[PDB]
């Protein structure tokens, strides 16, 4: 029951009531043994911004997944071009402070991210509910039924959280070590 | 879930995993569209890999300014970096048009390989069942072959 | 207008239901007749007259420096 | 069921200010919702003025960098320094004066369409000429104008940026 | 539509490639296109034969720049040497000829009916009208093939003839 976004937006806005569930019935607790309704601090008690929290978590997990993949892969293969060669930028963490500025690439990526995020800012502020959350209508290969949708949502959430933590210890493991994909000493 | 093409004498339903869970009408729609299009691309790429050797490579210029006589560039890896980027752009633009002239979303004729090309039809004698099973099986073989020659090229360094 | 908002407000009433796809143009609803009336004010009209006179004197002084033709 | 979505941005409902306009029934691309905060008539006027200006500017750059030059010794300057040599020469101020007259009358058009003194459509100035009589033909022609204008806006932006970066003619 | 047009050789309705399956709008569009093409071809072939038969290149095309009527080669070499705004003004006169009145479907311009009126077939005789327009169409087609062949001859040989 994905509730196609056109009819899903009918219940958008900042919901003022409380569903009585965990964080507004969001998929994601869904642990191995039972449900890990984590929320120790209590941000989910702030029920009206629970969809905001889900949107933030999904965006962070997606950016993470991409970033972990994008500091794992370049340590093996680089983009054709002298500025990206293994000799011009010896390490992947150097790639940030290697192009920047007037070299072009990183500034272009920042510019396009800014454009695509400004264009999708109307999705976060307004047109954001419990069900929509991170739904940017890129479903396509989103399986039908209902439990399959829950399984794919929890897969996305677990992979995103795992990638956030992994990227954290990865940029950390590379600054203190300066090594390829296995960032052990 | 068997009758809509893809079934032939060597094996009717070959899927240990992937579609293992069965059902999933939309999932099979997208998977069948992917299989058909992948088979078409693999057929074209295999033919473009055999033509430079079975047939004389194009004696023209490809890039008249840069003199790309079609023989200096190889067949396989490297030719991606050898064909000019301003020509790869037009190749990808033809791909872009052929994948955006008609729809390809769920419920559309696009997720069937139906893009209004026809030509190699039959007389509508329901032997188009045979022709479309040929589509699927021939594309499966062509894709096994296309990645096989991909590897062959990469591991041997050059075309073979 | 139960929510206290100032006079001449382009703000929609903040007491709305679930997110509304509505058009709320934030630009002043000015009027061409009103703008012409405002530019005809005694302060505006007479300051414009003073600016025109001063600039005319400036140009006369520039193209005819000093009183050479006295 | 409701909330007609943007065919361009499929996760944002189409702005109701876009209804009845040329580019809404097929694209409806207003993700930032400018039409929700700004008058859509003014936005369409700005878009069409920009598109026409850029469509003239693109071919002007093409001509100037292809050797198409007026018969004058002062006119033998490259496109990069064209809008310094012509500024000092005078014709830039002359074009400014005439375009200022045209834009004053465009201002009159805008400040008469908003008060209802005319049934003028945003981009309309009365030039029918190559204008279909059938309404569908009119809509398709307006869509062609808009798409060409947007394409030439982007094209001229790229042309000027690349020419300033790498001084070349146009194919680069 | 087999009874429309000219068909001077008679019994020569030629869809060949089955171009017109039957649609009045598309046929009228192509008829306007063909009549305009024929007029252009006849005018161009005249402006191509005239510089050779009667040379008659008196004076400078550009008194300021120095472009002389007698220095522009006849044929395709003309579009590098006819002055810049000279070509601009030729284009502008074509624009005047095509934009003075309406050529949109539903108007006389879509049928080729223009404001020239330099033959004035005298409506009391609406039979020489068909002859005049049929001759115009056939001559336009003949000069069409002629002018494209002349351009190809210019390209291949290196000069006009
Ligand atoms: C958070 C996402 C993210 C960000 C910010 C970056 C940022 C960067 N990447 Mg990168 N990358 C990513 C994801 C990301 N990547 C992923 C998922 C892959 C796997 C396909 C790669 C594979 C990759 C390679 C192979 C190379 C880079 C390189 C770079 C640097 C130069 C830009 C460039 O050419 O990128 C190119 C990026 C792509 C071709 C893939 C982008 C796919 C997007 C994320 C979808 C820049 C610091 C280059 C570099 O200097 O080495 C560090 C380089 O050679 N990246
Ligand atoms: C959850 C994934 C994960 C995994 C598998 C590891 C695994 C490892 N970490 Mg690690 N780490 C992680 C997350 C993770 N870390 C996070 C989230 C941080 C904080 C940003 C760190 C900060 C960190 C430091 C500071 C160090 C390690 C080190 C190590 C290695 C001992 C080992 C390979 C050590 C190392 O580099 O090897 C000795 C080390 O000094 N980690
Ligand atoms: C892009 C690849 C692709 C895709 C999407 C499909 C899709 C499909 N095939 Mg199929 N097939 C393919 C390639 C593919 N095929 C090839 C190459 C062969 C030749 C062996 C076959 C042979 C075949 C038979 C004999 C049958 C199907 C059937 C089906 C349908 C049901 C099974 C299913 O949903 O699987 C979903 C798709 C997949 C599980 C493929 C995903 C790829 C997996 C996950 C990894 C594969 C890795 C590969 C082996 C190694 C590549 C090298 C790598 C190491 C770099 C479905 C439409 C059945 C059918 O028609 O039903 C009526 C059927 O009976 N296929
Ligand atoms: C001067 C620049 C400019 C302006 C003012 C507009 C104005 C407009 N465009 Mg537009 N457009 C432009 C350039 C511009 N365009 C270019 C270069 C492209 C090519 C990518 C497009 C592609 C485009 C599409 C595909 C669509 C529009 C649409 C619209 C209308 C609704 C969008 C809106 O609220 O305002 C937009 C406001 C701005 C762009 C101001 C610039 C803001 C920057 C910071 C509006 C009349 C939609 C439409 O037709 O509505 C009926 C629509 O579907 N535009
Ligand atoms: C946005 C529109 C635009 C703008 C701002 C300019 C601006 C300029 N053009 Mg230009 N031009 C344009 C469109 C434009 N052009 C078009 C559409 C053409 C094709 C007819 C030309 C053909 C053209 C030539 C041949 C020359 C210029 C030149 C110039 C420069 C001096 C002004 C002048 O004499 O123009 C003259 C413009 C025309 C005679 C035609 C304009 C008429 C259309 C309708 C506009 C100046 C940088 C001159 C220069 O000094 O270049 C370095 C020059 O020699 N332009
Ligand atoms: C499609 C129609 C067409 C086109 C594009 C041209 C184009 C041209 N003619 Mg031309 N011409 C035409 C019809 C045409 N003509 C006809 C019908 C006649 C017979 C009266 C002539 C008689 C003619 C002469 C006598 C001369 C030209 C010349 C020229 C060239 C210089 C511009 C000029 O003086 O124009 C003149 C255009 C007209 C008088 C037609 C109105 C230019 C390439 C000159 C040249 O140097 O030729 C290479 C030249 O001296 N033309
Ligand atoms: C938008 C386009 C930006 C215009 C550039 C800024 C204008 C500018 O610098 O003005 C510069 C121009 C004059 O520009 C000066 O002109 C001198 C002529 O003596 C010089 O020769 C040069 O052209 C230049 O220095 O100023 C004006 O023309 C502004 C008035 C325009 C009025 C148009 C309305 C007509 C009624
Ligand atoms: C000198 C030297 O030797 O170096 C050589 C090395 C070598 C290897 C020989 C070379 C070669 C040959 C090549 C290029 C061989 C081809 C490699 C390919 C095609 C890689 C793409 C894989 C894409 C996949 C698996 C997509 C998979 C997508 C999947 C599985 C989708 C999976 C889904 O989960 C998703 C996403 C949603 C689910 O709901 C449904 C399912 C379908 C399960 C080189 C590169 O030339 C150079
Ligand atoms: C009728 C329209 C048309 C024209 C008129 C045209 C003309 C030129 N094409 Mg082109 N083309 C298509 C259409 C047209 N091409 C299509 C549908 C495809 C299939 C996708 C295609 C493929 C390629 C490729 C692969 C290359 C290519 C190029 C050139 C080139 C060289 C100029 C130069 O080198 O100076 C010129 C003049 C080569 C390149 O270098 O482009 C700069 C290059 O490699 N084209
Ligand atoms: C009554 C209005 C009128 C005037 C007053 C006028 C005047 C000049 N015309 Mg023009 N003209 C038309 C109208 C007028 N022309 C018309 C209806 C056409 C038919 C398309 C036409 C055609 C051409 C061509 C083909 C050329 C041309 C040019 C010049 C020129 C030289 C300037 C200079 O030498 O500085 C001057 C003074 C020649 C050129 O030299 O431009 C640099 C050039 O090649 N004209
Ligand atoms: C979709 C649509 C249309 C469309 C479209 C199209 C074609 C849209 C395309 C838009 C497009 C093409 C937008 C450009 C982006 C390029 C950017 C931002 C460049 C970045 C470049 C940057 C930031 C520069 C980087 C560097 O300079 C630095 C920083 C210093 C130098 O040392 C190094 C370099 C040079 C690298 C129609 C058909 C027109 C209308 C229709 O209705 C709707």
């Amino acid at each position: 029951a994905r509730r196609e976004l056109a009819v899903a937006y009918e219940d958008a806005g900042i919901d003022l009531m409380d569903n009585g569930k965990f964080a507004q019935g969001l998929v994601g607790a869904e642990a191995a043994f039972g449900r890990y309704e984590f929320d120790p601090i209590g941000f989910s008690k702030y029920t009206e911004l629970v969809p905001w929290f889900r949107e933030a978590e999904l965006k962070h997990g997606r950016i993470a997944m991409l970033a972990w993949l994008g500091l794992v892969v370049p340590d093996f293969v680089r983009i054709p071009g002298e500025a990206y060669s293994f000799e011009a930028v010896p390490r992947v963490i150097d790639a940030h402070d290697a192009l920047n500025a007037d070299a072009g690439p990183n500034f272009q990526i920042i510019l396009f991210i800014s454009i695509v995020e400004l264009c999708c800012a109307k999705k976060v502020f307004e047109w954001n509910s419990v069900e929509t959350a991170g739904d940017y209508n890129l479903t396509r290969l989103f399986p039908e039924d209902d439990e399959a949708q829950k399984q794919m949502r929890i897969a996305e959430l677990k992979n995103g959280r795992l990638a956030m933590i992994a990227f954290g210890g990865a940029v950390t493991q590379a600054v203190i070590t300066g090594k390829p994909f296995p960032w052990t000493f | 879930f068997e009758n809509e093409l893809g079934v032939q004498a060597p094996t009717g339903f070959w899927d240990p995993l992937g579609f293992a869970k069965d059902g999933s009408m939309k999932a099979f729609k997208r998977r069948r569209a992917s299989e058909i299009k992948h088979g078409r691309i693999a057929m074209l790429a295999t033919m473009g890999y055999i033509t430079p050797e079975l047939t004389g490579k194009f004696p023209g210029l490809l890039s008249p300014s840069m003199g790309l006589k079609y023989e200096d560039i190889p067949n396989g890896l490297g030719a991606i970096s050898k064909v000019p980027a301003v020509g790869w752009a037009q190749i990808l633009a033809y791909t872009f048009y052929c994948e955006q002239s008609q729809d390809q979303s769920e419920g559309s004729a696009g997720e069937a390989g139906d893009f209004g090309f026809k030509v190699l039809t039959s007389k509508d004698e329901e032997g188009l069942k045979r022709k479309l099973n040929s589509e699927l099986a021939n594309g499966r073989l062509a894709m096994m072959a296309i990645i096989g020659m991909f590897f062959q090229d990469g591991l041997t360094g050059s075309a073979w | 207008r139960k929510i206290p908002a100032g006079p001449y407000s382009v703000s929609v009433e903040p007491l709305r239901d679930g997110a509304t796809n509505e058009v709320s143009i934030v630009t002043p609803p000015i009027s061409s007749e009103g703008v012409q009336e405002y530019l005809s004010l005694a302060p505006v009209f007479f300051m414009a007259l003073a600016i025109f006179t001063s600039g005319f004197a400036i140009e006369v002084l520039r193209f005819f420096p000093d009183t050479r033709y006295w | 069921g409701g909330y007609k979505m943007s065919k361009a941005v499929p996760f944002l409902p189409m702005s109701p200010a876009l209804e009845g306009y040329v580019g809404a029934e097929e694209e409806g691309f207003d993700p930032m919702g400018f039409s929700l905060a700004l008058d859509i008539r003014w936005l369409r006027e700005a878009e069409l003025k920009h598109g026409r200006i850029c469509m003239l500017a693109t071919v002007g750059w093409i001509a100037t960098d292809l050797g198409m030059r007026l018969p004058g010794p002062a006119y033998q300057v490259s496109t990069l320094e064209a809008h310094d040599a012509m500024v000092k020469f005078g014709p830039m101020a002359q074009i400014l004066i005439w375009l200022g007259i045209i834009e004053v009358f465009s201002f009159l058009a805008i400040t008469n369409m908003m008060e209802g003194t005319t049934d003028r459509q945003p981009g309309d100035y009365g030039l029918r000429r190559l204008y279909p009589k059938d309404e569908e033909g009119q809509y398709e022609m307006q869509l062609k104008e808009l798409r060409n204008g947007r394409l030439a806006m982007l094209a001229f932006s790229g042309i000027v940026t690349t020419a300033v970066l790498t001084g070349r003619t146009w194919p680069f | 539509e087999s009874e429309r047009g000219a068909q001077p050789p008679f019994g020569f309705w030629d869809p060949l490639g089955l171009s017109a399956d039957g649609d009045v709008a598309t046929f009228k569009r192509r008829r306007a296109s063909e009549i305009k093409h024929g007029r252009i071809a006849m005018l161009a072939a005249m402006g191509y034969m005239t510089p050779e038969i009667t040379g008659k290149f008196p004076g400078y095309l550009s008194p300021s720049t120095g472009v002389k009527y007698a220095d522009i080669p006849n044929g395709l070499a003309a579009i590098s040497k006819v002055p810049v705004v000279g070509w601009l003004q030729i284009f502008a006169w074509t624009a005047v000829c095509e934009l003075w009145e309406d050529q949109v479907p539903g108007t006389p311009g879509h049928e080729g009916e223009f404001c020239f009126k330099a033959f004035k077939v005298t409506s009391d005789a609406p039979e020489t009208r068909e002859t005049k327009l049929a001759s115009e169409l056939a001559n336009g087609r003949l000069a069409m093939m002629a002018i494209i062949g002349l351009f190809f001859q210019d390209g291949l040989t290196g000069s006009a003839y």
